[PDB]
RNA sequence: UUGGCGGUACUUUAUAUCCAUCUAGAGGAGCCUGUUCUAUAAUCGAUAAACCCCGCUCUACCUCACCAUCUCUUGCUAAUUCAGCCUAUAUACCGCCAUCUUCAGCAAACCCUAAAAAGGUAUUAAAGUAAGCAAAAGAAUCAAACAUAAAAACGUUAGGUCAAGGUGUAGCCA
């Protein structure tokens, strides 16, 4: 998936620029995993970092 | 005998057996054996000054020589490696993207159209395939002749798009004919704020019904796979569409461009009626937003507002708002379009 | 149908040279002879020997200049002298041609016991008479 | 919407041709020669038109590829666990051809169509266009013509030829 294929990409709450890519700019809703194609493990990890 | 030896072209011509009675009316692969051969190099390993080795080395005029058995075996093995590597190179290829499926041509980019008569490059345009038919007719050439009909669409993603059909006996030719024909039939599609249509569009082209809806930002393209391809070429980012009746690809392409190119912009509506066009977004509250004002004289007669409109409503649109359960297939989670 | 020495029609994408385009019945009408000796004139001898020497000289030049020959070679015999005139592509470096000329001349003079000279005209690429 | 063949037997058409007209033949006898058959220990291929004085502008030996019998085993070459192989498949092919045939078609690239499965002509002209291949022209038969030669694309017959030669695949190496 997009996160796993690139090891240097890190899902951390401080890495806001990465987290913003997974949030809708217009509605501010976090995209569901099928939308971006991330695996469920990383999607759950991303949701926690965004929150 | 040395006099019964033939050239490579005639040896491969016979072995391949491409021209033959079986081939035409119903696998061997050609190879080039002079690819890696360097003029002046033989099995014996002789070194020929001026042919396969430097004529002068460190200021010394070289003389004939021969490589040792160990040195020659290395050179033979090295060439064997290079030949094996070349075979690997032939197997390797750069994967291009599939379309709506893995074995289908629909949705596959084939690049920009060819340059024009006076060096008019079209690098900003992208071409997409929509249908590829392999149809056979009955002509004396093969008894049953072969034909390839290709429907393509082109667009710059900035409002200009067009479609054309190209027919030929070879698929590659049908691509060129369609691709360069479509650049001569560019519609311009009006986009509201550059991301969606100006208003709902409902139309019937022959037996194919299309029903498009204007949507807010972030909605994405929730449309027939062929409409998503065209919408990306046009530049529409957020829209909903439903297609019913016949799924003919040509009627859908003709019907889509017919409806998208006949829509009324807000600036046009203000001029036709003479009134201001105001916008009310729920995320901006009651704030009235003026999006278009009449170019000439603003009228003072309010537009008649009927108590009960006589609009013709679609049961499909209304059914949802009436509380009727939708299908299991509606509004499923899908990848970003 | 006659299949002899005819480069058959393709679909307009095959580049044939002037020599290749013309069928045998145009010999002595539109295109000349690649070899010129006196052995086929009336009351002359050694036709068999001149014809065999030509066959070899054509196979030798192909192998000695592999992939560097733009067209068939032209053989000219005057007295005991043999002259080989070949159009050669500019693929190889210049000095390599000087080696192959010195080698092929010396080798063919000691094989047929006649003075042999090589005349090479270099072309940028094969000349196309027509696309057939 | 096309393609086909059906009984296209209908109207014009062939031009040494379908019948008619004309001349000399074949069909009978004797031989010469090819083929089939019979047959031999004893080639092969061609074998309706488009095989049958055919590959052969050529078999007493040689030629020879066949049969019987005896003999050789690194056995043409600079080298090679290699040389050699007329061993099977022309239904894997190259090559060179027969055939319709001196038949007239084969037509790439563009352009147009209220969509095109296709079509694209009107001359007092209405969407077709500008280039090739064949034909024509040109050249040959030593003035000129005519005639004769040569030329004749794409397909048709998996037509003929692995035995002109080369070659794919499989088979034989005391
Ligand atoms: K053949
Ligand atoms: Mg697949
Ligand atoms: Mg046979
Ligand atoms: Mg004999
Ligand atoms: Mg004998
Ligand atoms: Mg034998
Ligand atoms: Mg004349
Ligand atoms: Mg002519």
């Amino acid at each position: 998936c997009p996160i796993c294929r690139d090891h240097k990409l890190h899902v951390d709450f401080r890495n806001v620029k990465l987290l913003e890519q997974f949030v809708c700019a217009h509605t501010g809703i976090i995209f569901h995993a099928p939308y971006t194609g991330v695996c469920m493990k990383q999607h759950k990890k991303l949701t926690q970092a965004i929150q | 005998s040395f006099f019964t030896k033939l050239t490579a072209e005639e040896l491969w011509k016979g072995a391949l057996a491409e021209t033959g009675a079986g081939a035409r009316k119903g696998k061997k692969k050609r190879k080039d054996l002079n690819r890696g051969q360097i003029i002046g190099e033989g099995r014996s390993g002789f070194l020929w000054p001026g042919l396969n080795v430097p004529l002068i080395k460190s200021g010394v005029v070289q003389n004939i020589g021969q490589r040792s058995k160990e040195e020659q075996q290395k050179v033979e093995a090295t060439m064997v490696e290079q030949r094996e590597e070349w075979d690997r190179k032939r197997k390797i290829k750069v994967k291009r993207e599939r379309g709506w499926s893995g074995n289908t041509w629909g949705g596959v980019s084939i690049g920009p159209p060819d340059p024009g008569p006076n060096g008019e490059t079209y690098e900003d345009f992208d071409t997409r395939i929509l249908e590829v038919r392999n149809v056979f007719n009955m002509t004396a050439k093969e008894g049953r002749k072969k034909s390839v009909r290709v429907l393509v669409a082109v667009g710059n993603g900035n409002g200009a798009a067009g479609f054309a059909i190209g027919k030929a006996a070879d698929r590659g030719d049908a691509f060129r004919k369609a691709k360069n024909r479509a650049i001569h039939y560019l519609h311009y599609i009006e986009r509201y704020e550059g991301h969606t249509i100006f208003h709902d569009i409902s139309l019937r082209f022959k037996r194919t019904q299309i029903r498009m809806k204007k949507q807010p930002r972030g909605y994405g393209l929730r449309c027939h796979r062929a409409i998503i391809t065209i919408c990306r070429l046009i530049g529409i980012k957020d829209m909903y569409a439903r297609v019913t009746g016949s799924m003919n690809m040509l009627n859908l392409t003709r019907g889509l461009f017919h409806g998208l190119a006949r829509q009324e912009t807000h600036q046009h509506l203000a001029d036709k009626k003479g009134l201001h066009v105001v916008e009310f977004r729920e995320e901006c509250g009651p704030l009235p937003i003026v999006v278009a004002s009449p170019h000439g004289a603003l009228s003072k007669e309010p537009e008649p507002e009927p108590e009960v409109p006589d609009t013709k409503l679609d049961w499909q649109d209304v059914k949802a708002m009436q509380g009727l359960k939708r299908s299991v297939w509606f509004n499923l989670k899908r990848p970003a379009t | 149908k006659n299949r002899a020495a005819r480069v058959r029609v393709a679909k307009g994408n095959k580049p044939v040279s002037y020599e290749e385009a013309h069928a045998p019945h145009y010999i002595a009408h539109r295109k000349g002879w690649l070899s010129l000796h006196t052995g086929n004139l009336d009351g002359e001898d050694h036709a068999a020997e001149r014809t065999l020497e030509d066959v070899f000289l054509r196979k030798f030049m192909m192998g000695t200049f592999p992939g560097c020959l733009a067209d068939q070679i032209v053989l000219k015999r005057r007295a005991n002298q043999v002259d080989i005139c070949a159009l050669v592509l500019r693929q190889l470096p210049a000095h390599k041609f000087y080696f192959l000329v010195g080698y092929s001349e010396t080798l063919l003079s000691h094989f047929y016991k006649c003075p042999v000279r090589l005349h090479l005209q270099t072309v940028p690429s094969k000349v196309v008479y027509k696309y057939i």
